């Protein structure tokens, strides 16, 4: 499910 | 009028039921004859019967 | 980050 | 073979000696016949009984 | 990083 | 007096345009009746084989 | 769009 | 920031105006018009399969082909025995309203309406026989002749 | 008596098929054995009203 | 005019494709114009009922 | 009895098929044996009913 | 007769 | 459903 | 509701 | 000579 | 229905 | 309704 | 057009 | 145009 | 449109 | 007074949108009864 | 998810 | 959410 | 019945 | 006001593709073997 | 008993495949043997829900 | 884009 480069800290 | 008798009747617009256009097949149909140059350097020996 | 249905939800601050 | 597929090609020897022959005889340029308007109006000028 | 990532996905998967 | 009636025929002439309206449509639609069942399409003979 | 994708 | 969400949304809403929700429904909507305009009203012709026994004598009405409207009805031609008749030839009188299909060996003969009811009339030479075989075709009504088997009343060149 | 369904109806003739196979067509004043003369003939229901108060129907099985 | 044009309903103007007022002058007949210049009525409508 | 199913269905048209291979037809008023005579013929859903309260659907191992 | 696709509840 | 389609036919039916 | 000779005949409020 | 078409009720 | 067309019928053939 | 020669005859009410 | 189709 | 026709 | 589609 | 005018406009405003739905229904329904009036005629093929 | 489709279509069910 | 009847019902708010 | 792609919790 | 017919333009203007694609239905394709 | 997954889903039909080999096909509302009668079918999550309670999944070794 | 890359 995730679109971790869409990802921030 | 030499050349009106040439052409005959003038086609209409755009109607291929009672009369036909002038950029229709079925109207060409008999000038195409005419105008192909093998017409005259084909044949052999022509035919004068009304066939 | 986003899912596949189109829809948004997002976690607030997280480091490592 | 097959040549590039847009517009006219020709898939054979045959096919493009007979592209060259319509090229050449410029058919591709064909005249132009008369519009539909005015052809219409001295169409039915010309062809219209006289005077009735 | 992976903490974001794991609260991120709970958050979604707790919100339909 | 007759200066009120004749007010209201040409109101009465100013008002009655639906039928010319209508009229003229039905021409246009009648023609082509009248055409195609004037039209009659001859009949073909297939000789067999 | 649902969550248990 | 709060800038790239408000114009993304306004984005999403603009580039893809319609949802996911208003596809599948606009989806909907097409096909229910459609299924609107193909639908035959009332009840269409019952598809049947018919057979007639063709009387030559002077007096007798002719056989009936109920057609429909882009359908194709199947007229075979039979004698008394029980065996196939093979046309000699045809002439459909009111030809644009009927499209006649027909090789030129077999017995059998397939017309479409090509206009909804108004009807006509069609003449059969038969191989052996002199009399002409005089029909006549009326479409559009509650029965479709799918197939009708003429039982003419002579004799074939099959026995 | 010989009950009739009809093959055909149009406005005007209506082509008859009886129950021995005779092929029959009528119009607004004719003479049918048994149902008397036809009274009307309606081709959009497509039914004959005859004198005899019979109605001539399409039959049950080709309807 | 309106009559050479129905004379030619085919081959337009009144045939082809018309541009749509076109199709409406060859759809509309001429009225009497005569008829509808009228000065009292006029002169009514202008001055007030009262 | 012989129960039918749907093998087709058009408004008006009504093709079924029964348990036994035989096929049939139906209109908007027409004698089915077992079932009387129809009523109503939903296309759409794909249901036929009729006079005995029996309503003629679509095959559950068809649909 | 009926057309049902012009259906309304 | 079938109720307004049978009040339907039944109101053609009755009004010729 | 629309039957097929042009008058237009329809059942008022059901529901199923 | 009666049109039912041309029919009203 | 069948009432109208036999009045109109009627009508008719009784006016010449 | 309209019969063939030209005149008009038409019943005024009838239902069935 | 009757009720009677 | 008669009603006798 | 019913709703027993 | 300026309320009565606008509400004028909006009395004379509501006859035309039957006028260009109608428009509309010329489009649609001249190309229905067009699609309607094609028939297309049967092909035959002639087995080897 | 389920919950809000169960929901929807036993509505849709229910007015028909 | 709508149907293939084209008259759209929807549910009104569900979780899981 | 249900157009699940046209769902929303 | 006007921003809801705006809406009703792209609305349309998607809604016209959508049904040209529809109508599409491409015909099979066939391949005879050797 | 004998356990099926889901072969494919996709809205409306979907097509199943048991611990047998036996494929099928199944709609809204249809009979699956043992698992009673389908519910829902949540294409996008590969789920089918049915009145027995059990939910019906793609298998763990082609998901 | 995380900090354990």
């Amino acid at each position: 499910c995730v679109s971790m480069i869409g990802g921030s800290r | 009028l030499v050349m009106q008798n040439v052409i005959g009747t003038l086609p209409p617009a755009q109607t291929s039921g009672s009369t036909p256009a002038f950029y229709s097949y079925k109207y060409n149909q008999p000038l195409i004859s005419q105008l192909n140059s093998n017409s005259l350097i084909a044949p052999l020996l022509m035919d004068t019967s009304a066939s | 980050r986003v899912s596949i249905g189109g829809t948004v939800y997002t976690a607030k601050k997280y480091d490592d | 073979q097959s040549g590039q597929d847009s517009g006219l090609t020709a898939k054979s020897q045959a096919q493009q000696a007979l592209n060259f022959i319509r090229y050449a005889s410029a058919q591709v340029t064909p005249p132009s016949l008369p519009k539909l308007s005015a052809y219409s109006e001295l169409w039915n000028q010309a062809t219209a009984k006289p005077n009735s | 990083c992976t903490d974001a990532a794991l609260a991120a996905l709970e958050y979604h998967k707790s919100n339909a | 007096a007759i200066l009120q009636k004749q007010n209201e025929q040409l109101a009465e002439q100013k008002y009655q345009q639906e039928i010319q309206q209508r009229t003229s449509d039905m021409l246009t639609a009648a023609t082509q009746l009248v055409q195609d069942w004037k039209q009659v399409e001859t009949q073909v003979y297939t000789e067999g084989t | 769009p649902f969550g248990a994708d | 920031e709060v800038i790239d969400k408000k114009a993304f949304k306004d984005m999403t809403r603009n580039l893809y105006p319609l949802n996911p929700e208003q596809v599948v429904k606009l989806k909907q909507i097409y096909e229910t018009s459609e299924y609107a305009k193909a639908a035959t009203p009332g009840t269409p012709p019952k598809p049947t399969a018919t057979s007639q026994f063709v009387n030559l004598s002077p007096g007798s009405t002719p056989p009936v082909i109920r057609l429909s409207q882009g359908f194709v009805s199947s007229l075979v031609f039979l004698d008394s025995t029980g065996a196939p008749w093979p046309i000699a030839a045809y002439d459909l009188g009111d030809p644009s309203s009927f499209n006649i299909q027909w090789d030129k060996t077999s017995n059998t003969l397939m017309i479409q309406a090509t206009k909804l009811y108004n009807y006509g009339n069609l003449a059969v030479r038969l191989r052996g026989l002199n009399t002409p075989v005089m029909l006549t075709l009326i479409p559009g009504q509650k029965a479709v002749d799918y197939r009708v088997d003429l039982r003419v009343q002579g004799y074939g060149p099959n026995a | 008596r010989i009950i009739y369904y009809i093959q055909a109806v149009i406005p005007g003739r209506a082509w008859l098929i009886g129950s021995n196979g005779s092929t029959l067509t009528v119009r607004e004043g004719s003479k049918i054995p048994g149902y008397g003369m036809v009274k009307l003939i309606d081709s959009l229901q497509g039914r004959i009203l005859t004198s005899s108060g019979q109605v001539i129907k399409f039959s049950q099985e080709d309807s | 005019q309106r009559d050479l044009y129905l004379s030619q309903s085919k081959s337009p103007p009144c045939g082809g494709n018309p541009t749509p007022e076109m199709n409406t002058f060859c759809r509309t007949a001429i009225p009497d114009f005569i008829s509808t210049v009228n000065f009292v009525k006029k002169q009514n409508d202008d001055t007030p009922k009262d």
